[PDB]
């Protein structure tokens, strides 16, 4: 009795990583909202030295 | 055309092929990029000296200046990438997808 | 033509500056006034066309189509005001603006004196139509329908643009008078074959030709009432008008390249009538009837005789009026029960008598009942096709039989029988709906009284 | 003129404007504590501007006229309904929590803008960084869902990762039995229906997560009810907090310029509060959205820009 | 007084209004003078008047 | 449920509030005047006046003129023994055929 | 980044482009390109994040390789002619090197991947500046050296650009990637018409720049970087969505909008040179661009997607910052078809 | 209605063309964003341009 409008299913169709998903593209993820990726836990690996005894 | 120009152009071609074929390091590709401009400098000065283009002798100096400007830019990008990922590997520059 | 073009461009500010409760009244009154003004173009000459200026001209073929457009606008306004009561004032004004823009583009299309300007305008008619369909359609399929319509038309029309610019480069002008007085025979070659294909295929897609028609059921079924009215009445006639205008320079190659299109049109006319026999949707039934009638028009244009052009013009006008009326009737019944299934609502003859009378008259005009202009055009086309060959009579007779069968089947299913027991929201027919039907039907009978006004330049 | 890059190059500098007392102080506590009185007294004695708790209709108070709008047009949530029927099937609990988080984010942006453009300190009755305790209490009581918690975490990350932490965090610690006694004495039935575990979960979140988290950023003051009732000692303790190990000493004129540009743009502040995550609690259908937006535009002073509303008494529109 | 906070465009920016109106008037006057001079120069060059 | 969506409203009947409604608008006065303007302009003005205008349009197609010209030509040709219809549209003297 | 530093970097980018467009010496043209790249990199890396850093790195590598190839072409042309003035190059090998270097700078296929990658990496303002200016300069050089361009290579690269842009934009859902593929397709059109009428190339460049500026300003106004983010704009300011829908219709080439004029004039000019298959294929391939424009238009304007609850507060607040010339860009990108014969003035 | 109008006339023009466009779009956009890969592609393109075009 009223004009049809898009719903959550339509929005989820239009809101994937890419249109027409494949295996690799389904393995893909959408980018972060503020384009800032979470920092990686890179280990500093400071040099270790033996100052002495000789 | 003498064979010296042949060797210089071959050197430029080798340096260009080296840049277009990465292995692991962004630093090695920067080194290949610096070699291309070295070959360009040598070719340009060999052409200019042979033909006695007196006013053209200042062109290779400007070429070197902008070569090392590009080198500085590449080193800055490399240090930022290294700080981000822990290694200068080009495999980590894959967040953006074509 | 400015005395008709400018009043529409003034209708736009009137719509956007009127009060919220007076938009429909103002638009309807001034659309009727513009139609009355545009009735003057029917005074045509017997030797040449009416050349107003270097840009716009009118002919015995352009005049009836312009009058039909100007008369059709207020009917679309009435139907839209029926089904758009709950919309906001801004969106009502936007809808009226879309209708006004479509009418303006159609007027400029039918009056354009140059092929490239005609192309630009008849392509410009897509944007308001696409917006109307994909924005104010009711079902989920309006998006797919709009995509199909747009891409069919554009895939047809882009090679037409290439052909037009190539013709301009080769000959020096795309002005219709120049290309008619300076026309030269088209030699039998692959290049000329593909130029012919480009032009004719663009207009066949616009017609639509059988095998290129799916966009028509998709768009007509899923468009709002005004969109459905304008799609069948006028927008389908752009292809026929273009083919009548463009075939001046395509001879004598048309005598040999018309066979596939003639076979497609005849057999697809039969096929679409048979489809109408077994349709579970009323709008789809009307759309396929439109397909059959336009296939008959295609046959007439392709056989290309002075007797076929007159019948083609008469059939175009009559089909426009009849299809608009049928779409309006279907829309009224849809507004009653909120569903397009044909067998859902029955007994409407005993629930709504005068609406049943309107249904009967519309169905009688849909089939070729003499002396209606539908019959005049169909009979002229049938006679011209008989002169072309003597089995076209077999095909036309089969088509006429199936046409009567499906028209009366629609009438009996919708009106006769016993009413549905559980449907109890069928209120008495509105004065607005009855006036809409009367304004649809009376001009048809008046044109039956005076038939030479819609027989084209060949009369 | 309005603050911008041209003003920055002209010479308006946040560090120049600061007067060594421009401090952000947030008073926190459990439900029905004396934190409001403590914040009022601290703001009055230290001369700082007081921002009460960012409840519903705070955005109504800061825009248009001060009068709050209808609940249907602002928030679409009820604290009374949350108290009466916490486990509603219409998502009222998480709608209320997300709206309150957005309100707190807006209030923090306003307070930062005031501090940066005036130099005066601000005393908030609650902040962004203490809002999650209610979310944790709601989740551990089963009032909301894990998807709601995840959406809240995403929004909180992408929004609050951009603003500076408060200078001073003053927490008033009150045991749960005293909280319930104060609630009983207050007499409001809706909060009288609050269970004991829900009050306990807020305290657990405050003590185990919020206080340890904010202690690393800067110094945190913890007071009991008796200590908080005497605000003179609280103000004296605040005045002698010379230590500052937060990012405020590290901030520069360019960073302050970026922060001021961000906080003065409210649409840029609330940019990520509406991200396309279609939770049933917060998602609103097309028809309801259109009808509510039409009503909001039909409101008296909302159809056009603030300077261009004729019906509220704006003149010279044709030359504006 | 309807808004709790003073709107940015509560009062007309009279400097901007004056600049806009003056610029419009100056441009129209310059265009009229330019058209007059162009017509006169065309007449002079083609020997009409 | 997955949204906060309004329920589909019941269909509205114009006859409920206005028993004598023409179906144009909710407001009775605007509805009546819309009906009046539509009926008057459309039916009376357009139908009657345009139809009589088309009926009395001047003979610019030269049907009557062509009939009179044909009558004169038939009279002249039959009064002098000439054929009623010429065998050539143009003059073979003025047409120069190639050799 | 300091505002003075940002504005001086922008002015340095523009200075490099102007040096390229006014220089008559190949060395000075190369200097202009180098200065443009050097000042452009920090503009891309203004908003620091891993994505911005990666986009800047890829763009720098591509532009450095292209500049090296361009300098090699200059040196080779000098060897066989002893000339530095920018005219018809005197060596076919030098011309091929120069054409490939300039195509790589412009992002023409098969040198296109960096365009969507960098555009998705960088912000909206950075993408706007990138597309507009970095297409403005190399096309100026190509127009200068058009008379010696190899038609076969140029048309092959143009057709590849059109096809690849259409397909990529068809697949993508991110607005910046869609804009990048649209840029690729329009670059294909312009470079296809280049070896016949540089005036038509400039006309298409102007129309494309206007439409891209309007679209990017609208995206900045809506603060949307994805399709779903754009799907909420109708509930906050439906005017922006309607204007963007009209602009999208224009970008697809639908008459009577401004976007039809470049395609129309290019088809006419290319047909004048007895070429029909290429204009027909180019016209037919643009339907992919129109399809994904229409798909974007369905989500944003012609339909109403679900909204959220904080959109009420977004309603309560107002857009403070103004992007001047946006109405002018919207008008000029939709309603300048009747003013077509001004291309003679452009000539 | 079914076999011709709803099945085969749909299969020939609109469905086959759309399927081809979708497949080609997936093929073009299915890139992992590896500079090594598309720079090797650049090298192949440069060699092809140098040799094939004369
Ligand atoms: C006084 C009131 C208070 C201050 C108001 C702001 C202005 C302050 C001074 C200033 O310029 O600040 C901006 C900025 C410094 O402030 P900021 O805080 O860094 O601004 C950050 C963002 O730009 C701020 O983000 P944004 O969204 O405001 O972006 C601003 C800017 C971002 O764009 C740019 O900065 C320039 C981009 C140019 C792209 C190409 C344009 C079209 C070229 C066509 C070529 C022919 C065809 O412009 C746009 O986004 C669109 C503006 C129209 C562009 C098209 C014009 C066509 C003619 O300076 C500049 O951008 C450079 C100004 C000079 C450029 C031209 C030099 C010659
Ligand atoms: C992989 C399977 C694909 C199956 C595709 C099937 C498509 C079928 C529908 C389209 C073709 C219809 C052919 C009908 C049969 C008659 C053909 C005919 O008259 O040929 C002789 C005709 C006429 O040749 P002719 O034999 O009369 O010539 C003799 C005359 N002289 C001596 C002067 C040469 O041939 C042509 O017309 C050739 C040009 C045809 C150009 C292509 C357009 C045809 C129609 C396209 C319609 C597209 C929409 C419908 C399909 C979707
Ligand atoms: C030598 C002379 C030859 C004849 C010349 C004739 C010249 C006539 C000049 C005067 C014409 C204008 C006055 C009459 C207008 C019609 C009024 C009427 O009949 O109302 C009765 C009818 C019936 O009236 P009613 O039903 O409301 O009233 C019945 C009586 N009571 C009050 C008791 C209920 O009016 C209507 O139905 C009103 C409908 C709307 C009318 C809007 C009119 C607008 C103004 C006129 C515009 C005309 C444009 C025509 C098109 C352009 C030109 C071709
Ligand atoms: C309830 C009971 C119903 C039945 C009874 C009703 C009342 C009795 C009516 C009986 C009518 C029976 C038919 C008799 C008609 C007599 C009048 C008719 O013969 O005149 C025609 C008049 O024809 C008209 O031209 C028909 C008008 C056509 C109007 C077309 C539509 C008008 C505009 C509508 C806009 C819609 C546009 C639609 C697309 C174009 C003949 O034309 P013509 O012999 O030469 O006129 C002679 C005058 N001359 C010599 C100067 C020429
Ligand atoms: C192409 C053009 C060719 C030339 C055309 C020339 C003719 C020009 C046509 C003029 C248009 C005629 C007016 C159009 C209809 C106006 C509709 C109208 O009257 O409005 C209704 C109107 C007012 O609105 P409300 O219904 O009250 O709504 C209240 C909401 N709270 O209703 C009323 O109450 C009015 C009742 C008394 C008014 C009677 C008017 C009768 C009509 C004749 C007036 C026109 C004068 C004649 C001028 C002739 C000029 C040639
Ligand atoms: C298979 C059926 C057709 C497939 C259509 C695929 C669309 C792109 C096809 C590319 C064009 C195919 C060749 C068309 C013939 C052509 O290009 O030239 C035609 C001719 C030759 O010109 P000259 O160079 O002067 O000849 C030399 C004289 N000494 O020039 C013209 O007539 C211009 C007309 C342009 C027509 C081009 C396209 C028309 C063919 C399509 C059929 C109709 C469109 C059907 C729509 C469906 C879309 C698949
Ligand atoms: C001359 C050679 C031409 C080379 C190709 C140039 C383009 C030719 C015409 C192509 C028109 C563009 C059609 C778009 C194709 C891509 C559509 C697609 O990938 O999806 C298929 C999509 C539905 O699939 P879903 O993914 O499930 O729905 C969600 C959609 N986002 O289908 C559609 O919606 C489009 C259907 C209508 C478009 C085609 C209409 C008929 C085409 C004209 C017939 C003549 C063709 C000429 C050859
Ligand atoms: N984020 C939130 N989620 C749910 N409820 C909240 C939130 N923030 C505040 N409230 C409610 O608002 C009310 C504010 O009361 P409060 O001002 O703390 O009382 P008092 O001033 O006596 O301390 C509390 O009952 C609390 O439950």
């Amino acid at each position: 009795a009223r004009q049809w409008q898009p719903d959550v299913e339509w929005a989820e169709q239009f809101g994937g990583a890419v249109m027409y998903p494949t295996k690799e593209t389904a393995h893909w993820k959408p980018p972060p909202w503020n384009d800032v990726d979470p920092p990686k836990d890179t280990l500093v690996s400071n040099l270790t030295l033996n100052f002495g005894p000789q | 055309m003498p064979l010296v120009y042949m060797n210089i152009i071959m050197a430029f071609a080798i340096a260009l092929a080296g840049l277009l074929m990465y292995r692991s390091h962004l630093m090695s590709s920067l080194l290949c990029l610096e070699g291309m401009m070295l070959s360009l400098f040598i070719m340009s000065t060999l052409i200019i000296l042979n033909t006695h283009f007196t006013l053209a002798n200042m062109m290779p100096i400007i070429l070197l200046v902008f070569a090392a400007c590009e080198a500085a830019l590449g080193l800055s990008l490399l240090v930022m990438v290294s700080n981000t990922y822990g290694t200068d590997y080009v495999q980590n520059l894959n967040l953006l997808q074509c | 033509m400015l005395k008709i073009i400018i009043p529409t461009t003034m209708l736009l500010p009137m719509t956007w500056m009127s009060k919220h409760n007076m938009i429909w009244i103002n638009a309807t009154v001034h659309s009727l006034l513009i139609s009355l003004i545009s009735l003057s173009l029917l005074n045509q000459l017997g030797e040449n066309s009416l050349n107003f200026s270097l840009t716009f001209f009118s002919d015995s073929l352009s005049a009836p189509l312009l009058v039909l457009t100007t008369w059709l606008l207020p009917l679309m306004l009435m139907a839209s005001q029926s089904h758009l009561s709950k919309e906001t004032t801004t969106r009502k004004k936007l809808y009226i603006t879309m209708l006004i823009l479509l009418q303006l583009f159609l007027i400029m299309t039918f009056t354009a004196t140059e092929l490239i300007l005609f192309y630009i305008l008849f392509e410009a008619t897509l944007v308001p139509t696409l917006i109307i369909i994909t924005r104010w359609g009711n079902q989920t399929e309006r998006l797919n329908a709009g995509l199909y319509f747009l891409f069919y038309t554009l895939a047809g029309s882009l090679p037409l643009l290439v052909a037009l610019v190539y013709i301009q480069n080769t000959t020096g002008s795309l002005n219709f008078l120049i290309i008619h007085y300076w026309s030269h025979p088209l030699s039998n070659s692959w290049s000329n074959i593909f130029m012919w294909l480009a032009c004719i295929m663009a207009f066949m897609v616009k017609m639509p030709l059988y095998g290129l028609h799916l966009w028509l059921p998709k768009a007509h079924v899923e468009a709002p009432i005004a969109g459905s009215m304008v799609l069948a009445a006028v927008l389908l006639k752009l292809g026929g008008y273009g083919m009548m205008r463009i075939t001046t320079i395509l001879n004598p190659l048309t005598n040999y390249m018309a066979y596939p299109f003639l076979m497609l049109s005849m057999w697809g006319m039969i096929m679409t009538s048979s489809i109408c026999l077994r349709q579970t949707d009323l709008k789809s039934l009307i759309a396929y009837s439109s397909v059959s009638h336009m296939a008959l028009v295609i046959v007439a244009i392709m056989i290309q005789t002075p007797w076929s052009f007159m019948g083609a013009t008469a059939l175009m006008i009559a089909h426009g009026l009849t299809s608009s009326m049928l779409f309006c009737l279907a829309n009224t019944n849809y507004e009653r029960v909120h569903s397009r299934t044909m067998i859902l609502a029955r007994g409407l003859q005993t629930l709504l008598p005068l609406m049943a009378t309107w249904w009967l008259v519309a169905s009688l005009t849909n089939l070729a009942l003499p002396p209606s202009i539908n019959l005049i055009g169909e009979l002229f086309i049938i006679t011209a096709s008989f002169s072309w060959s003597n089995i076209t009579i077999i095909l036309m007779g089969m088509n006429m039989m199936i046409t009567a069968l499906y028209s009366l089947y629609m009438l009996i299913t919708t009106q006769r029988g016993k009413y549905t027991h559980h449907i109890n929201n069928i209120k008495p027919s509105f004065t607005r709906e009855n006036a809409l039907m009367a304004l649809h039907i009376l001009p048809l009978l008046l044109l039956t009284l005076n038939p030479k006004m819609i027989l084209g330049p060949l009369y | 003129l309005q603050y911008g890059p041209l003003a920055f190059v002209l010479g308006e500098r946040t560090t120049r404007k600061l007067t060594e007392t421009s401090k952000v102080i947030t008073v926190d506590g459990n439900i029905c504590s004396g934190k409001g009185r403590l914040a009022r007294e601290i703001a009055e004695k230290l001369g700082l501007r007081h921002f009460p708790e960012a409840g519903i209709h705070y955005a109504d108070s800061t825009t248009g006229d001060g009068k709050p709008l209808d609940v249907q047009l602002s928030g679409n949530c009820s604290l009374e309904k949350f108290y009466d029927d916490p486990k509603s099937n219409d998502g009222n609990s998480y709608r209320l929590q997300s709206w309150l988080y957005a309100s707190r984010l807006l209030q923090y942006a306003d307070a930062l803008e005031h501090l940066l453009s005036t130099g005066q300190g601000v005393v908030l009755e609650r902040s962004i960084y203490s809002d999650f305790v209610f979310l944790e209490a709601m989740y551990r009581q089963g009032f909301i869902r894990k998807q709601c918690v995840e959406h809240y975490n995403e929004v909180k990350k992408v929004t609050a990762c951009e603003y500076l932490p408060p200078h001073v965090v003053v927490y008033v610690d009150v045991p749960v039995p005293e909280i319930q006694s104060r609630i009983q004495k207050k007499g409001n039935p809706h909060e009288m229906k609050i269970t004991a575990a829900y009050l306990q979960d807020i305290e657990n979140a405050y003590k185990k997560t919020f206080l340890p988290e904010m202690s690393e950023k800067c110094e945190v003051l913890q007071y009991s009810a008796r200590e908080a009732e005497d605000a003179e000692k609280v103000v004296e303790d605040i005045e002698y907090l010379k230590c500052d190990k937060g990012p405020w000493p590290d901030q520069d004129d360019r960073t302050f310029h970026r922060l001021r540009m961000l906080v003065q743009n409210k649409l840029e502040v609330l940019n990520y509060t509406t991200i396309p995550v279609y939770l049933p609690e917060i998602t609103i259908g097309a028809h309801q959205s259109d009808r509510v937006f039409q009503k909001f535009t039909e409101l008296p002073g909302r159809k056009y820009s603030p300077g261009y509303n004729e019906d509220v008494g704006d003149k010279w529109i044709w030359l504006k | 007084k309807f808004y709790i906070r003073e709107p940015p465009h509560g009062s007309p920016d009279w400097l901007k209004v004056g600049l806009t109106l003056g610029t419009s008037v100056f441009l129209w006057i310059y265009l009229i003078k330019q058209h007059k001079e162009d017509v006169l120069e065309y007449k002079r060059r083609n020997g009409l008047e | 449920i997955r949204l906060q969506e309004d329920p589909d409203p019941e269909d509205e009947n114009l006859y409920e509030k206005n028993p004598d409604s023409h179906g144009y608008d909710k407001d009775p006065i605007v509805d009546l005047w819309n009906m009046r303007v539509v009926f008057f302009f459309g039916f009376s003005i357009v139908l009657v006046l345009g139809s009589t205008f088309v009926a009395y349009l001047p003979d610019y197609r030269m049907q009557e003129w062509a009939r009179r010209e044909a009558e004169r030509l038939v009279k002249y040709r039959e009064a002098n023994g000439l054929p009623l219809m010429e065998s050539n549209c143009f003059d073979p003297n003025k047409i120069q055929l190639p050799e | 980044m300091n505002p003075i530093i940002y504005t001086t970097l922008i002015m340095t980018v523009m200075s490099g482009t102007m040096l390229v467009m006014i220089s008559s010496h190949w060395l000075l043209i190369w200097i202009g390109f180098e200065m443009n790249l050097l000042a452009m990199i920090p503009v891309l890396m203004k908003n620091f994040n891993p994505r911005a850093t990666e986009a800047a790195t890829k763009y720098f590598l591509t532009q450095a390789t292209a500049s090296m190839m361009l300098m090699m072409a200059i040196i080779i042309n000098l060897l066989y002619s002893g000339q530095w003035t920018i005219t018809k190059m005197f060596n076919p090998v030098a011309m091929t090197m120069m054409t490939m270097a300039l195509a790589m700078k412009l992002g023409l296929s098969p040198f296109h991947f960096w365009v969507p990658e960098v555009t998705q990496g960088i912000s909206l303002q950075a993408g706007l500046l990138l597309l507009t200016w970095q297409k403005l300069a190399p096309l100026s050089v190509l127009c200068q050296i058009s008379q010696s361009i190899n038609p076969n290579l140029m048309l092959t690269m143009a057709m590849l650009s059109i096809l690849i842009g259409g397909w990529g934009g068809l697949n993508q859902t991110q607005l910046r990637k869609i804009m990048a593929y649209s840029s690729i397709a329009h670059m294909g059109w312009m470079t296809a018409v280049l070896p016949y009428n540089t005036t038509m190339t400039i006309l298409n460049l102007l129309i494309y720049i206007t439409m891209t500026l309007a679209m990017f300003m609208l995206l900045i106004h809506s603060s949307a970087t994805t399709t779903l983010s754009l799907s909420h704009t109708w509930n906050k300011m439906p005017v922006i969505t309607s204007l963007m829908m009209v602009t999208l219709l224009s970008m697809g080439g639908l008459p009577p909008l401004s976007g039809f004029m470049p395609k129309w004039m290019i088809i006419q000019e290319m047909t004048k040179n007895e070429s029909i298959i290429m204009p027909t294929l180019m016209a037919m391939t643009a339907l992919l661009n129109l399809y994904f424009y229409m798909r974007l238009a369905y989500s944003s304007s012609l339909t109403m997607f679900p909204s959220t609850n904080n959109m009420k507060m977004k309603w309560q607040f107002e857009h403070t910052k103004q992007m001047k010339l946006l109405p002018t860009m919207i008008v000029l990108s939709t309603l300048v078809l009747p003013m077509t014969p001004a291309l003679s003035s452009l000539n | 209605s079914s076999l011709l109008d709803l099945i085969w006339l749909e299969t020939i023009l609109p469905k086959t063309t759309s399927f081809i466009q979708m497949k080609m779009s997936i093929m073009v956009s299915n890139q992992k964003g590896l500079i090594k890969l598309y720079f090797l592609s650049f090298l192949i393109t440069i060699m092809i341009s140098m040799t094939l075009f004369n």
